[PDB]
């Protein structure tokens, strides 16, 4: 049937939505890791100024 | 961790700062009697020498 075809073809379309929607939580996981090195590089540079003190 | 871990070994590196300074100056004081012994002993080699020129309580 061709509108069965189409039905699938709204199908894949939902899977390629979600497997986008899966890489944006991946791609939210990486941001996350660039937001926990920030978060550590302004512990490492307090560090750096006790060493230097 | 590793600030805390820097703060013990430069805490530890300036007690070795300290004690190595130490010793060396204690090291100078040991070796200042050494100094002034071994200026007995030469003295005392000169004077032995006197005794063999003697030639007659020798």
């Amino acid at each position: 049937n061709g509108i069965a075809t189409l039905l699938q073809a709204e199908k894949e379309a939902h899977e390629i939505v979600s497997k986008a929607r899966k890489y944006r939580q991946d791609k939210l996981k990486q941001a996350k890791t660039d937001a926990a090195k920030e978060i550590d590089s302004y512990k490492i540079q307090k560090d750096k100024e006790l060493k230097e003190f | 961790g590793n600030f805390k871990s820097k703060l013990k070994k430069a805490m530890l590196s300036q007690q070795i700062t300290k004690s190595t300074i130490a010793n060396k100056m204690r090291l100078k004081v040991l070796s200042a009697r050494e100094q002034s012994l071994d200026g007995i002993f030469e003295e005392t080699k000169e004077k032995l020498s006197g005794i063999a020129n003697n030639r007659d309580e020798y």
